[PDB]
């Protein structure tokens, strides 16, 4: 899930 | 809890600070477009932003001090209110126009081109037609831009610790209130002129909520159809609402 | 026009005056009756909606145009608000009529509904935490009538929402707010309008997608507001 | 419209 991924960076 | 902690002009400087730069797109103005192609540069052009988004998301005080699962709610929320103040803001001295990119600046006319697309974009120019009468500062938009995602998602997040989590929001929310006082008394208002401008600066946020609703529904058409097709992200973003 | 020569407590008394009584429900459920119920409710409410509506200062020295466009935008908003002050002091109830209180497990008797049904009794909680008052109330609601169509034509109007605004604050140094605790407050009640905003879209598309499903007929007042929304 | 007439009472 691309959002969740990019906020953990 | 460092956001709590910032003065007004502390909180100022975070947020011009923390913001997103202006990016181009691929428009060739040596090619004459379709309405569907100009579609793909304009969601081309978002899933680009919304990356800049996110990253900046992490640099408004008090977002990094919640929950993953809170951060996640908030932006699906919040993210076309976010890309849609951002457009109508650089947008305002274009009387008439919407300045997508530096190198991509329309009318409504053209905007015609594309199916529905019409109302949003004279909603679009309306807010920042408002914007111009009212000569919106800089510090102002990056405080309600803040607002933004904070506020849009915190009333639909809930077993009795969470609770914890809006009144630590609502306490943030709070802070950038003060600062929009501040700023307007900086500016030599009346007291009753700061809370009229900051009722004015408010209830524009309704406005942007709806705007952004109407374009959620654009955006889900779109998909149906087919002809247009969205990046993962953003079906993604767009999924998280219908 | 007159509306701005009245002084906050004569705007307050207007308001509180101008108020549409609380209406009875038609004396478990299924989907068709609980629509039924409701739908026949919404259309009596909003008679004396465009009523209160004319009764609000300012409101009539617009053009007939102008009042429609406004009532238009604004009528699902204005119907959602009244719902949730009512439903304020039960909570976990919406309160739709005194002899029609229903819970959220009532709400799943309609496709598409409880989603809407979550967002409002979050609204009045949140109503109820803040103490919300009376004299605020009419406020807020009257604001919503000014607002929501606005941008979408206007100094008049601006006028008198700025007029309402003053009213606001003026009612918070009466309750004894510091400075402080009134702008602060002012800003909240504010930025819940954002979400009212919000309920009032979501609904408008179920509400859309009830008259697709023909489960009920609607009447034809309240099909001529919905359809001012597509 | 209906609301038309409703308004003009
Ligand atoms: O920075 C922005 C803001 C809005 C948009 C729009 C958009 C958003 C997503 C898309 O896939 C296409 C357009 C939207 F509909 F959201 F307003 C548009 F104005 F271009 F139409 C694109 C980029
Ligand atoms: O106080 C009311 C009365 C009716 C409604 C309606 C409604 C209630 C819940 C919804 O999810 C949608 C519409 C209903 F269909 F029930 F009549 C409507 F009038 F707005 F359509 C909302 C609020």
């Amino acid at each position: 899930k691309i959002l969740h991924r990019l906020l953990q960076e | 809890s460092l956001a709590l902690s910032l003065t007004a002009d502390q909180m100022v400087s975070a947020l011009l600070d923390a913001e997103p730069p202006i990016l181009y797109s691929e428009y060739d103005p040596t090619r004459p477009f379709s309405e569907a192609s100009m579609m793909g540069l304009l969601t081309n052009l978002a899933d680009r932003e919304l990356v800049h988004m996110i990253n900046w998301a992490k640099r408004v005080p008090g977002f990094v001090d919640l929950t993953l699962h809170d951060q996640v709610h908030l932006l699906e929320c919040a993210w076309l209110e976010i890309l849609m103040i951002g457009l109508v803001w650089r947008s305002m001295e274009h009387p008439g126009k919407l300045l997508f990119a530096p190198n991509l600046l329309l009318d409504r006319n053209q905007g015609k081109c594309v199916e529905g697309m019409v109302e949003i974009f004279d909603m679009l120019l309306a807010t920042s037609s408002r914007f111009r009468m009212m000569n919106l500062q800089g510090e102002e938009f990056v405080c309600l831009k803040s607002i933004i995602l904070l506020n849009s998602g915190v009333y639909t997040f809930s077993t009795l610790k969470s609770l914890e989590e809006k009144d630590h929001i609502h306490r943030v929310l709070d802070k950038i209130t003060d600062t929009l006082i501040h700023l307007m008394a900086k500016a030599g208002l009346t007291l009753q002129q700061q809370h009229q401008r900051l009722a004015q600066l408010l209830l524009i946020l309704s406005h942007i909520r709806h705007m952004s609703n109407k374009g959620m529904e654009h955006l889900y058409s779109m998909k149906c159809k087919n002809v247009v097709p969205l990046s993962d992200l953003l079906l993604e973003m767009l999924d998280a609402h219908r």
